[PDB]
């Protein structure tokens, strides 16, 4: 199950 | 930009019989970017019904993708892959040899 | 044995013909067992192994809506590294990303994985401590300053610790009778004279999983590294592995060499030899 927290470079 | 031609092997999924039902496949991999045109070829001509894997990477962040099509292989038939990339000046044409 | 899980992901923009395309696939091991693809006609991630199929509805639309968000979220970031390399619009580049984790026999984290590359190179790793980043330019040290503010680094490891191991762990027992049986490979050595006095010696191996395996030609007992011709691991397309080894040897000396196979699959490492 894949991470669902994201973060722009 | 570095770019990485790619490694290309064209074999079948089972030992080939001849007259009997089989997959022929070409994997590409090593190479970057990752646009790459593909074509499986019988007696020259370019095959009609060619799946392909979705591209995926390996550690070394190269792309690798399996192209294939179910054949039969005959005694005279003969099997290709063609391939086209950024890196080459025109397209590879590998044979199918079924002891390679 | 060891296990791992992974999550790999490419987007490629596309100047003039439209949004950047992305496609993300997931492994357990070297088993292919979800995809999403931007192109797609109507978009969500599906199964690629029969032992996912069993998850629910709410499983898909989550895992849907992470595939969409890290698209968007790597449309932004193409746009950003533009500015960040003084790029112009007019060239396709390619932003990479996979994470995971390998977990021992146990099922206990060995090592953690959260790492990316900029149009085929090193921008990103978060190191093995799972604290701290290798950031491979000046770049991707502007990104490194933004992501130990938001505290990225922190978060990885409660994914990587946690929910990783947990769903692997989960997904290895799921799919135990496919997962958790390695298929020895099927091997044989054929013989081809390439003249009067030498003939090419192939050691092949056959329908195995997983992909890991070690092929070696012997002469008198010592390795022929120098000498070998060894083609990479190449997938059957039935979830099996394939892989040869030939050596060029003088006619008649044949029983000198011997090939040597490494597996999880075997009971015992193999010692093959040509026989007329």
């Amino acid at each position: 199950s894949r991470r669902w927290r994201r973060w722009n470079r | 930009m570095i770019q990485r031609t790619p490694k290309i092997q064209v074999y079948s999924r089972h030992p080939a019989e001849n007259g009997k039902s089989n997959f022929l496949n070409c994997y590409v991999s090593g190479f970057h970017p990752s646009d790459i045109e593909v074509d499986l070829l019988k007696n020259g001509e370019r095959i009609e019904k060619v799946e392909h894997s979705d591209l995926s990477f390996s550690k070394d962040w190269s792309f690798y993708l399996l192209y294939y099509t179910e054949f039969t292989p005959t005694e005279k038939d003969e099997y290709a892959c063609r391939v086209n990339h950024v890196t080459l000046s025109q397209p590879k044409i590998v044979k199918w040899d079924r002891d390679m | 044995g060891s296990h791992s899980m992974r999550y790999f992901h490419t987007s490629v923009s596309r100047p003039g013909r439209g949004e950047p395309r992305f496609i993300t696939v997931g492994y357990v091991d070297d088993t292919l067992f979800v995809r999403f693809d931007s192109d797609a006609a109507s978009p969500r991630e599906e199964p690629r192994a029969p032992w996912i199929e069993q998850e629910g509805p709410e499983y898909w639309d989550r895992e849907t809506q992470i595939c969409k968000a890290k698209a968007q979220t790597d449309r932004e970031d193409l746009r950003t590294l533009l500015r960040y390399y003084n790029q112009s619009e007019a060239g396709s580049h390619t932003l990479q990303n996979m994470y995971g984790c390998d977990v021992g026999p146990d099922g206990r984290l060995l090592r953690g994985y959260h790492q990316d590359a900029y149009d085929g190179k090193d921008y990103i790793a978060l190191n093995e401590d799972l604290s701290s980043w290798t950031a491979a330019d000046t770049a991707a040290q502007i990104t490194q300053r933004k992501w130990e503010a938001a505290r990225v680094a922190e978060q990885l490891r409660a994914y990587l610790e946690g929910e990783c191991v947990e769903w692997l762990r989960r997904y290895l027992e799921n799919g135990k009778e496919t997962l958790q049986r390695a298929d020895p490979p099927k091997t044989h050595v054929t013989h081809h004279p390439i003249s009067d006095h030498e003939a090419t010696l192939r050691c092949w191996a056959l329908g195995f999983y997983p992909a890991e395996i070690t092929l070696t030609w012997q002469r008198d007992g010592e390795d022929q590294t120098q000498d070998t011709e060894l083609v990479e691991t190449r997938p059957a397309g039935d979830r099996t592995f394939q892989k040869w080894a030939a050596v060029v040897v003088p006619s008649g000396e044949e029983q000198r060499y011997t090939c040597h196979v490494q597996h999880e699959g075997l009971p015992k490492p193999l010692t093959l030899r040509w026989e007329p």
